[PDB]
RNA sequence: CGCAAGACGGACCAGAGCGAAAGCAUUUGCCAAGAAUGUUUUCAUUAAUCAAGAACGAAAGUCGGAGGUUCGAAGACGAUCAGAUACCGUCGUAGUUCCGACCAUAAACGAUGCCGACUGGCGAUGCGGCGGCGUUAUUCCCAUGACCCGCCGGGCAGCUUCCGGGAAACCAAAGUCUUUGGGUUCCGGGGGGAGUAUGGUUGCAAAGCUGAAACUUAAAGGAAUUGACGGAAGGGCACCACC
C-alpha cells in the first residue's frame, strides 16, 4: 500500500515541522 | 479494464448488504458475494449400510439424512477446486453443471 | 412414508376417534384402501372395510 | 472417587409411563444404595426421559419426541409424568426450503388445572397443481391474518381442558390440522405442526392425581 | 484382544495409486461367506483370482 | 459385574453419544435418563502421536473398548447421538465418526434409532480470527 | 410496427388498447349509468368511478362501496351505461 | 504397438474397389494376386498393406453403404427407393377434422361442407 | 439438571423490496410521513438548473456518565527462521454495547450531474388497475382469496441485432456530431516537485477547507496482438525422469 504509507510518512514529518516552528515565537 | 458486468457480485438497487464468516477460514465477505453450496448426505456411508441395518432392533427403519450448508470466499473456492477459472465466453455462462 | 404397514391405518383412526374427531378418522382409512402398495389382499383388509363402512354410515356418506 | 468396582454398589430400576400411552415400559435405570444422609429416592427424582412416540404407541411415526419426569419411587419402580414435547433435527432440515413463505407463533397458556404451557406453531404455504411461476410467497398482510389464526386456534384448545386432554390432542396433533384446515380462505399451506411445548410452572404434588394417571 | 487370519479372492482390479503408483486397487470376496465383498490396496504384482491373506478384516482403505 | 436379572428374549438398553471433531473423537455410554456413566473411552487413548487422534482407526480400537464393557455389565442394545463441535465452528463431522459406529455394530451391539445433536445458534457472539480470516 | 403504415387511420382495436392521454385524440374510459333498488324504487344516476358511499332517494344506507378502481353495487337491479 | 494405416494405403484400397469390386472376396491369398495386376505397387510389403484393408472393406460392404466408396449394384436400389414406394395405392385421403376457428377462417374464404368437428379443453394445458 | 449477565437475530434470503444518500430483516401496539395507480375533482404557468446560505452523512477517533458476554490495536509469552520487532498458537489493555455532546472523511463506485424529445426485437419479475373459459376454499348460490390466459401505467434488471457510435474493450446509450447550436450547474489542459511551503479559517485534539513557485525531465499513460514466464488449472509423454 505504498501511496497510504507515503501519506501517513508527510502526515508525521508536518506534525514534527508544526511542534517546532509554532515553539519559536 | 472491466472483467464482469455484474463486478463480481449480485447487487443492484441497493446501497449496503450484510456480511457473512467463511467455514474454512472466517474471512469476512458480503452474503450475495460468497459461493454456496447446500450438502444433503446420509448419516451411514454406502459400503457401511449393510452392516449397520443387521444389526438393527426393528422390523423397518429407514437411516436419516445430514443437512449442511456451506459459504466460502474466492480464495477458499479457487484453493478447493469448488470453482475454476473460464474462457472469455464461456465465463458468460450462467447455467449450474450437468448431472 | 406415508403409511409403513397398513395394519398402522387403524391405529391411526381409533386416535381421532379417541379425541372425538369422526372426519380425519376417513380420509386415513380412504387413502389406505386407495393406494397401490397395498392392494395385494390380507386379513386386515376386513377389519379395515368393517370400521370405514360404520363410519360412511354414522356420517351419512353415501359417495 | 477411585472405588474398586463400583458397579457392586449399584441397584436397578423399572420406569413407568402414563396410563394413556399404549406401552406402558420405558426401560431400566441405576442408583447407589442407601447410605448415612444419601438415600436412592432422593437420586432417582427429576430425571428427565425422552423418548420417540413409536416407542409410547408402536406405529412408525418416529419423528415426535416427549419428554417424561420421575416423581416418586414406589418399591423398584419409578413413576413418570409429562413434562414436554419437540421435533427430530432431520424433520424440521428438511421442510425449510427455497421459494416459499415461513409463518411461526407462540402463545402462554394454563390449563383448567393449574399447568403454565407454552406453545411453539409453524406453516409453510403451497404450490397450486397448475402453477407455472416459480415461487409461492405470501404478502405481509396475507402472514398477519395467519398468524392471528394460528394463535386464535392455539389457545382455544388448552383454556378448556385439563393435562389429560391436552396430551391427547397432541399424540395425534389435532391442533396443525384444524389451523391447516382454516387458512386455506387466506392462502393453502402444505406442513402445519405445533412443533415445541415447554411448561413454565405447575401446581403443589398432589399424590391422588398422580396415581389417577397410572391407576 | 486377539483376531484370527483371513482368506479373500480377488473378483476385480480398479486402478493404481500412491505417489509413484506403486500400489494396485482392488476388490475382494472372503472365503467364508460368499456374499461380503471390501476393497483393499496392494503392494506386488496382482490378477483376477488371486488369493489374499488379511491379519484384519475390520479396516477398508479408500486412495491411501 | 451385574446387569438387569432379565437375560433371554429381550433388550437392555443405553445411550451412546459419539462426540467427533477434528483434533480427537470421544465413545461415551450412559443410563437412559443421561444422567450415570457407564464408560468412556477416546481416540488420545489408543495412538501414542497427535496426529493421529482423529484418525479412523482410532476410533474404531476406541469403539470395540466400549462394546465390551456393556456386555461385561449386561447392556445388549444402544441409542445413538452424533456431534461436531458446533456454536460458531464448523459442524460437520470429522473423520472417526464413520468408523466409531460401524466398529460397536460389527462388534455384536444391536442398533436403535440415531441423531444428530450438533448445537446451532439462532445468531451468535464474534469469531475468533479477525475480519482478513486465518492466512496461509 | 412496419416501415408503411399510415397514422391517420387507427383501426379502433388498435385505439382501444393504447392509454387514455396516447390515443390519437383524448378519452375518457369511465361513464355514467342509472341505479334502482328493491323496497324503494325511484331510479338514481351514479359514476363508475365513484369515491363517495352513495345513498339512494329510497334512503337504503348504501347503494356503493368505493374502491381502488370501479365502484361496486349493492347487488341492485342496473348497471346500465347512458349512451352520451 | 501400433497397426492404424496412414492414408497412403487407406486411399488406394477406396480407389481399387471403386474400380474392380466383381474380382474381388474374402480370401486375402487371392485379393493380393488381384491387386498385383490392376495396379502398380512399388513394395511388397506395401501391397500387403492395401490387400489387407480391401479385404476388410469387402466384410463391410456385404452389411450396409461405406460413406467413401460407390457401386451400380448399391446405386440401383437407391434408386429403387427414390421414384415411387410399394407402400400404398392412392394418399392418405383428404376427409379430415376441423377446429371451429379453422371453420371460421374457412367461412371467410368462401369455403367448408366436407369435415366433422368438436371443441378443445376449457383452459390452457398446464 | 438448574440459575445469572451482556451481545446477536441463522435457515426462509432471491441480479427480490424500501430510502436523498449514508443505510434498512424475531412478536405486538402507538405517533407522524411517502412513491405508483384510479379519477369527466380543483387552482391556472405557480416551472427547470443553481454563487451566497442550510439539513443529513459508514468505520475509526476525542470529552462526560453507565455496562462489560464475545472479539481484540498496544503489550507479555510459545513456535518458525540467517534474523522475524511478521504470517501460525496461548493470554490481554484501549475499543467493541447504551445515553449526551463533538468530528465531516471513504475504491462515500454505475470509477458514468439533473430536466425534456426521438430511434429495433424477445421472454421474465415486483406494485396498482382493466378484461376472460375453467380448477380449488369458505356459507347453498353472489362477492372475495390461491392458480391459469391477455392488456395498460410506471420500477430493479436480463438476452439478442450490421440502429448508430468508439482507439478499442464495450454501450439501446457511452446513439440521433466536420451533414458540428433543446436548457443549465460543477470541472480537466505532458510527467514530477505536491495536496508540499506560506497566509486565512473551522476544531478540545486528531485534523478538515482554500492552496503556490524556484527547479527538473523525453516521455509517463490507455485498449489490444504474438511470444516467454508462474511456489495457476486441465489432458498426455521420457530408465540422458522416478518407482
Amino acid at each position: 500500500m505504498r501511496a497510504k504509507w507515503r501519506k501517513k510518512r508527510m502526515r508525521r514529518l508536518k506534525r514534527k515541522r508544526r511542534k517546532m516552528r509554532q515553539r519559536s515565537k | 479494464t472491466k472483467k464482469r458486468r455484474n463486478n463480481g457480485r449480485a447487487k443492484k438497487g441497493r446501497g449496503h448488504v450484510q456480511p457473512i464468516r467463511c467455514t474454512n477460514c472466517a474471512c469476512c465477505v458480503p452474503k450475495d458475494k460468497a459461493i454456496k453450496k447446500f450438502v444433503i448426505r446420509n448419516i451411514v456411508e454406502a459400503a457401511a449400510v449393510r452392516d449397520i441395518s443387521e444389526v438393527s432392533v426393528f422390523d423397518a427403519y429407514v437411516l436419516p439424512k445430514l443437512y449442511v450448508k456451506l459459504h466460502y470466499c474466492v480464495s477458499c473456492a479457487i484453493h478447493s477446486k469448488v470453482v475454476r477459472n473460464r474462457s472469455r465466453e464461456a465465463r458468460k455462462d450462467r447455467t449450474p453443471p450437468p448431472r | 412414508a406415508y403409511f409403513q404397514r397398513p395394519e398402522n391405518a387403524l391405529k391411526r383412526a381409533n386416535e381421532f376417534l379417541e379425541v372425538g374427531k369422526k372426519q380425519p378418522a376417513l380420509d386415513v382409512l380412504y387413502d389406505v384402501m386407495k393406494s397401490k402398495k397395498h392392494r395385494t389382499w390380507q386379513k386386515i383388509h376386513e377389519p379395515i372395510m368393517l370400521k370405514y363402512l360404520e363410519l360412511c354410515v354414522d356420517l351419512r356418506k353415501s359417495h | 472417587k477411585k472405588v474398586v468396582d463400583p458397579f457392586s454398589k449399584k441397584d436397578w430400576y423399572d420406569v413407568k409411563a402414563p396410563a394413556m400411552f399404549n406401552i406402558r415400559n420405558i426401560g431400566k435405570t441405576l442408583v447407589t444404595r442407601t447410605q448415612g444422609t444419601k438415600i436412592a429416592s432422593d437420586g432417582l427424582k427429576g430425571r428427565v426421559f425422552e423418548v420417540s412416540l413409536a416407542d409410547l404407541q408402536n406405529d412408525e411415526v418416529a419423528f415426535r419426541k416427549f419428554k417424561l419426569i420421575t416423581e416418586d419411587v414406589q418399591g423398584k419402580n419409578c413413576l413418570t409424568n409429562f413434562h414436554g414435547m419437540d421435533l427430530t433435527r432431520d424433520k424440521m432440515c428438511s421442510m425449510v426450503k427455497k421459494w416459499q413463505t415461513m409463518i411461526e407463533a407462540h402463545v402462554d397458556v394454563k390449563t383448567t388445572d393449574g399447568y403454565l404451557l407454552h406453545l411453539f406453531c409453524v406453516g409453510f404455504t403451497k404450490k397450486c397443481n397448475n402453477q407455472i411461476r416459480k415461487t409461492s410467497y405470501a404478502q405481509h398482510q396475507q402472514v398477519r391474518q395467519i398468524r392471528k389464526k394460528m394463535m386464535e386456534i392455539m389457545t382455544r384448545e388448552v383454556q378448556t381442558n385439563d393435562l389429560k386432554e391436552v396430551v391427547n390432542k397432541l399424540i395425534p396433533d389435532s391442533i396443525g390440522k384444524d389451523i391447516e384446515k382454516a387458512c386455506q380462505s387466506i392462502y393453502p399451506l402444505h406442513d402445519v405442526f405445533v412443533r415445541k411445548v415447554k411448561m413454565l410452572k405447575k401446581p403443589k404434588f398432589e399424590l391422588g392425581k398422580l396415581m389417577e394417571l397410572h391407576g | 484382544r486377539v483376531q484370527p487370519i483371513k482368506l479373500a479372492r480377488v473378483t476385480k482390479v480398479l486402478g493404481r495409486t500412491g505417489s509413484q503408483g506403486q500400489c494396485t486397487q482392488v476388490r475382494v470376496e472372503f472365503m467364508d461367506d460368499t456374499s461380503r465383498s471390501i476393497i483393499r490396496n496392494v503392494k506386488g504384482p496382482v490378477r483376477e483370482g488371486d488369493v489374499l491373506t488379511l491379519l484384519e478384516s475390520e479396516r477398508e482403505a479408500r486412495r491411501l | 459385574s451385574l446387569g438387569p436379572q432379565v437375560a433371554e428374549g429381550e433388550n437392555v438398553f443405553g445411550v451412546c453419544h459419539i462426540f467427533a471433531s477434528f483434533n480427537d473423537t470421544f465413545v461415551h455410554v450412559t443410563d437412559l435418563s443421561g444422567k450415570e456413566t457407564i464408560c468412556r473411552v477416546t481416540g488420545g487413548m489408543k495412538v501414542k502421536a497427535d496426529r493421529d487422534e482423529s484418525s479412523p482407526y482410532a476410533a474404531m480400537l476406541a469403539a470395540q473398548d466400549v462394546a465390551q464393557r456393556c456386555k461385561e455389565l449386561g447392556i445388549t442394545a444402544l441409542h445413538i447421538k452424533l456431534r461436531a463441535t458446533g456454536g460458531n465452528r464448523t459442524k460437520t463431522p470429522g473423520p472417526g465418526a464413520q468408523s466409531a459406529l460401524r466398529a460397536l455394530a460389527r462388534s455384536g451391539m444391536k442398533i436403535g434409532r440415531i441423531e444428530d445433536v450438533t448445537p446451532i445458534p439462532s445468531d451468535s457472539t464474534r469469531r475468533k480470527g479477525g475480519r482478513r480470516g486465518r492466512r496461509l | 410496427m412496419p416501415l408503411a403504415k399510415d397514422l391517420l387511420h387507427p383501426s379502433p382495436e388498435e385505439e382501444k388498447r393504447k392509454h387514455k392521454k396516447k390515443r390519437l385524440v383524448q378519452s375518457p374510459n369511465s361513464y355514467f349509468m342509472d341505479v334502482k333498488c328493491p323496497g324503494c324504487y325511484k331510479i338514481t344516476t351514479v359514476f363508475s368511478h365513484a369515491q363517495t358511499v352513495v345513498l339512494c332517494v329510497g334512503c337504503s344506507t348504501v347503494l356503493c362501496q368505493p374502491t381502488g378502481g370501479k365502484a361496486r353495487l349493492t347487488e341492485g337491479c342496473s348497471f346500465r351505461r347512458k349512451q352520451h | 504397438m501400433g497397426r492404424v494405416r496412414t492414408k497412403t494405403v487407406k486411399k488406394a484400397a477406396r480407389v481399387i474397389i471403386e474400380k474392380y469390386y466383381t474380382r474381388l472376396g474374402n480370401d486375402f491369398h487371392t485379393n493380393k494376386r488381384v491387386c498385383e495386376e490392376i495396379a502398380i505397387i512399388p513394395s511388397k510389403k506395401l501391397r500387403n498393406k492395401i490387400a489387407g484393408y480391401v479385404t476388410h472393406l469387402m466384410k463391410r460392404i456385404q452389411r450396409g453403404p461405406v460413406r467413401g466408396i460407390s457401386i451400380k449394384l448399391q446405386e440401383e436400389e437407391r434408386e429403387r427407393r427414390d421414384n415411387y414406394v410399394p407402400e400404398v395405392s392412392a394418399l392418405d385421403q383428404e376427409i379430415i377434422e376441423v377446429d371451429p376457428d379453422t371453420k371460421e377462417m374457412l367461412k371467410l374464404l368462401d369455403f367448408g361442407s366436407l369435415s366433422n368437428l368438436q371443441v378443445t379443453q376449457p383452459t390452457v394445458g398446464m
